[PDB]
């Protein structure tokens, strides 16, 4: 027996999804979340800090009264499905694909938005949304790898934001935590939604 | 700022960065304010109960905002029994 | 009439936000001049400071456009600057007025010595820089007046400062840079951390969070 | 070469405070530096500072509150009488409501207001606000 | 050259979007449909739009065409993509982790996690 705790099962799933595999380079501001460098050169991320940051991000998200004020977007193809499902289940908005410049600053644009919070899969590929949000007092949550830039990143979750499995697992995990904190679903590691729904598929 | 009598004289009291203590000006559009909700014994968010943090454009552009907020949240959670 | 396109404009039109200090506290951008007109419009006065022609060389001659500088102020701690270039002087002036209204800022006024009555001068020594022009503002005793050139004097009068000493260096004949440096110096008034601000900040709900339900529609 | 250890210490603290660091290192240590730090701490512009012994000049680690706008040394140490304090304050301090000028007098190292209170002159060491 | 202008392209795209149900792959039938469901000042413009619409329909028959949003295509894509496999593609029974990951888990205290094995 010896049923695992929520954190134990969650970290097991992260290991299965390879969330702890970083790149060969580490940012000086992301070093605090890295455990150690392996002989090959790939930095190993600390899944405990990753889980704690996921908890913190879920705590921040749940405090938003209107979920429609939260915008989550992914520039890369792999995370598009993950962000779409996250928005669908958490009740927020999703922007999949290229981000239109001026969306947060051009008040006369048809796509003009004033989000209370921004969620990003990778700062490097979502630099333009982050730069625009820097001009509108918009807090930022970003899934940051070892080499991701931390500029204008309010809450950086240390995780592998390049693998489809890792991105899907991370977004599924965040959605489950937000729903559990809201109280619409049962507590624990288990959630009725299939994890593979967040995975990129040919 | 107050008068000799004791009346408030300033137009308003600007906020201060939770990490650097710098005054946040009216046109510092890079500054942000975040609310971290509190959880009960059952891991359920309690409406209206959160810790508020303010970050200035200077630190957010410097990129130390993430670590500063992490440290501040850790200390505040330890103080407030949020575990 | 007016159809707000921003949450801040919607709140201002619905009367949820009644003072400019509420916006200044959270540093929310102001993108509609109707907000300023509704909030502090009645007490605002505008003044055209300079009409500057500029020319772009073209294959078939020089294309001339006019630059309008406008200063708006309430004389009670609110001042704004606007610059607009346009083919027509009237259009340039209108755009400059709109931009100055949008760029209105709060100005902190303090005391030179004894703190009796309303503030009369800048709380502390401040300096603004635009291009090569540097403008330094120093507190002055009551009755000293505004010791400054015409342009900074007009800006200070619109800001509502009673007495101050000023010094200038650089190409002050560049009126745009002179007025911009004065505006920067005035803006820097509220950025200086003084002992009276050492008290820990007690945060309050931002307007977008306080009236989120109203803005949800 | 090293000419003013007080200048080096004050510049280090000023740069660290601008950068937003919570702690700053001062090397080498000196009793003049310690007196200056005590003067600042009395008015609350710095936190605790700890002296580290190394069988040499020593070191200091100072915690920074975030309230220090600027601290600097005045060189050369001009003679300041009790009547020149007003002029020096007008020259150096942003305002008459706050800010301190540190002087070394025969009664010890102290701020300009305490020097005025005791009617003692001396030599200007630096300033902070 | 023969390059369709923005007017022709936009008209064809909008017509296909709004009346995909009745569209055919025959130019004459498409032009009759256009005459029925649209007002085109010029017969030459009508023929050009009909031809471009026929070409766009031929491409759509192959597959998705950027700039054209079809309700049936989008709904079919959503229905297909919303499916899930019988078994989830995340094997927690066996997890091969390097010695560095073993040390990470030991530091975390999770040195007993089932299924975790060194290479
Ligand atoms: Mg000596």
């Amino acid at each position: 027996g010896r049923t695992l705790s929520t954190k134990e099962a969650d970290i097991q799933m992260m290991l299965a999804a390879e969330v702890h595999l970083g790149t060969k380079n580490c940012d000086f501001q992301m070093e605090r979340y890295v455990f150690k460098r392996r002989n090959d050169g790939i930095y190993i991320i600390n899944l405990g800090k990753t889980w704690e940051k996921l908890q913190m991000a879920a705590r921040v998200i749940v405090a938003i009264e209107n979920p429609k004020d939260i915008i989550v977007q992914s520039a890369r193809p792999y995370g598009q499905r993950a962000v779409l499902k996250f928005a669908q289940y958490t009740g927020a908005n999703a922007i999949a694909g290229r981000h239109t410049p001026g969306t947060f600053t051009n008040q006369l644009q048809t796509s003009y938005s004033e989000p209370r919070l921004l969620i990003l899969t990778d700062p490097r590929t979502d630099h333009q949304p982050i730069k625009e949000a820097a001009l509108g007092n918009i807090p930022t949550i970003a899934f940051c790898d070892t080499d991701s830039p931390m500029r204008y990143v309010d809450i950086g979750i240390p995780a592998n934001n390049k693998g489809k499995h890792s991105i899907g697992v991370l977004f599924w995990l965040l959605a489950r935590m937000v729903l559990q904190m809201r109280g619409s679903i049962n507590q624990g590691h288990k959630w009725d939604v299939m994890v593979d729904l967040f995975f990129y598929r040919e | 700022m107050q008068n000799e009598e004791g009346q408030n004289v300033d137009l308003y009291i600007p906020r201060k960065c939770s990490a650097t203590n710098r005054v946040i000006t009216s046109k510092d559009h890079a500054s942000v304010q975040l609310n971290v909700g509190h959880l009960d014994d059952k891991g359920l968010y309690i409406p209206g109960s959160f810790t508020t943090f303010a970050l200035c454009g200077f630190i957010r552009a410097q990129g130390d905002a993430d670590s500063a907020l992490d440290r501040l949240w850790q200390k505040k959670k330890v103080e407030a029994r949020q575990q | 009439k007016w159809v707000p396109v921003t949450k801040l404009g919607r709140l201002v039109k619905d009367n949820k936000i009644r003072s400019l200090e509420q916006i200044y506290l959270h540093s929310l951008p102001i993108k509609e001049f109707q907000i300023i007109d509704t909030l502090i419009g009645p007490s605002l006065k505008d003044e055209v400071m300079k009409i500057m022609p500029v020319q772009k060389q073209t294959r078939a001659g020089q294309r001339t456009r006019f630059k309008a500088f406008v200063v708006v102020g309430d004389g009670n701690g609110h001042v704004g600057l606007g610059v607009k270039c346009s083919k027509e002087v009237a259009t340039a002036i209108r755009g400059a007025i709109i931009l100055a209204k949008l760029s209105v800022i709060p100005v902190r006024r303090g005391y030179w010595g004894n703190k009796i009555g309303k503030p009369h001068t800048v709380p502390c020594k401040v300096t603004g820089k635009c291009g090569s022009v540097t403008v330094r503002m120093v507190p002055a005793p009551r009755g000293a007046g505004i010791v400054a050139a015409r342009v900074p004097k007009k800006v200070l009068q619109f800001a509502g400062i009673e007495d101050v000493f000023t010094s200038s260096r650089g190409s002050t004949k560049t009126l745009g840079n002179f007025v911009k440096a004065t505006f920067d110096c005035l803006m820097k008034t509220y950025g200086f951390l003084t002992p009276d601000f050492w008290k820990e900040t007690r945060f309050t709900k931002s307007p977008f969070q306080e009236y989120a339900d109203i803005l949800s529609k | 070469v090293r000419v003013s250890v007080l200048n080096d210490a004050l510049k280090s603290m000023y740069n660290a405070e601008k950068r937003g660091k919570r702690q700053v290192m001062i090397r080498p240590s000196s009793k003049v530096i310690i007196k200056f730090l005590i003067v600042m701490q009395k008015h609350g512009y710095i936190g605790e500072f700890e002296y580290v012994d190394d069988h040499r000049s020593g070191k200091i680690v100072v915690e920074l509150n975030g309230r220090l706008n600027k601290c600097g040394v005045i060189s050369p140490r001009f003679d300041v009488g009790v009547k020149e304090i007003e002029g020096w304050t007008a020259r150096l301090l942003p305002s008459r409501q706050f800010g301190y000028i540190v002087l070394t007098t025969s009664a010890g190292i102290m701020d300009h207001e305490e020097a005025r209170r005791k009617n003692v002159g001396g030599k200007v060491l630096g300033f902070f606000y | 050259g023969r390059v369709r202008t923005k007017t022709v392209k936009k008209s064809s795209r909008q017509v296909i979007e709004r009346y995909y149900s009745k569209m055919t792959l025959d130019f004459h039938t498409n032009k009759k449909i256009l005459e029925e469901v649209a007002i085109i000042p010029s017969k030459r413009l009508r023929n050009k739009i009909a031809g471009f619409s026929t070409h766009l329909m031929k491409r759509i028959q192959k597959g998705p065409v950027r700039g054209i949003s079809l309700k049936l295509q989008e709904e079919e894509r959503e229905r297909r993509m919303d499916f899930v496999p019988d078994e989830s593609a995340i094997q927690t029974d066996r997890i091969e982790v390097d010695k560095e990951t073993i040390d990470l888990l030991a530091s975390l205290g999770m040195s007993e996690l089932p299924g975790v094995v060194l290479k």
